[PDB]
């Protein structure tokens, strides 16, 4: 039980800014941190899996790095498109855990 | 990863 | 071309038992771990189980540990969740969810959602 608290709570942002979301365990995750996208009403979109690596078909903009116990996440251009609530899941143990999200931009 | 198992064997 | 199709929800008192169901396709089912996952009213996610590719390894949250079952059964592609002694508490969105490469249950693939709502 590695408890993961995302932050911050929500952000509202200008398309074209640069935005941070943070997600920091309570241990080391061997880098099994994993982000998530949900768009209003759809299932969540893998963003990125665990070694802080963009899947496929993601864009660019989109980038994470991070300490054993702290990531990070980043848009580096906010688009229109970008509106969701992101979340993070470390993958490292069972139980697997998630943050709470994270909504942008509203 | 840190003991659960997916693939059996 | 992966679809997990889910099914069999529903309104139910506490107390009540419930089967949901996820067929799959596209892609070969034995070789991946299926897990079901939890979306509450105030929009967390949260883990409820896991099983590898036999079946023979199977994961629980404390939370549904003993009132819930997860199980697979290959031939057929499908991964069931057996809930027993629903609570309000298991109230939620519940999906469908595929463990993206051998080692681990982080999902890739995510099904429409089926909404249990016990009450």
């Amino acid at each position: 039980d590695i408890e993961l608290t995302q932050s911050p709570a929500s952000l509202s942002v200008a398309t074209g800014e640069k935005v941070t979301i943070r997600c920091m365990t309570s241990t080391d995750i061997d880098d099994d941190m994993n982000w998530y996208q949900q768009k209003p009403g759809e299932p969540p979109k893998f963003l990125i899996s665990e070694g802080n690596t963009l899947r496929p078909g993601v864009p660019s903009r989109f980038s994470s790095s991070g300490t054993g116990t702290d990531f990070v996440f980043t848009i580096e251009n906010t688009l229109s498109e970008d509106v969701g609530d992101y979340y993070c899941l470390q993958s490292f143990n069972v139980p697997l855990t998630f943050g709470c999200g994270t909504k942008l931009e509203i | 990863k840190g003991n659960y198992v997916v693939t059996d064997h | 071309q992966v679809k997990l199709q889910q099914s069999g929800g529903g309104l139910v008192k506490p107390g009540a038992s419930l089967k949901l169901s996820c067929v799959t396709s596209g892609f070969t089912f034995r070789k991946f771990g299926m897990s079901w996952v939890r979306q509450t009213s105030d929009k967390c996610l949260e883990w409820v189980a896991s099983i590898s590719t036999g079946g023979y390894n199977t994961y629980y949250s404390d939370n549904v540990k003993g009132r819930f079952t997860i199980s697979r059964e290959n031939a057929k592609n499908t991964l069931y969740l057996q809930m027993s002694s629903l609570k309000s508490e298991d109230t939620a969105l519940y999906y469908c969810t595929r463990g993206y490469s051998s080692t681990s249950y982080a999902m890739d693939y995510w099904g429409q959602g089926t909404t249990v709502t016990v009450s």
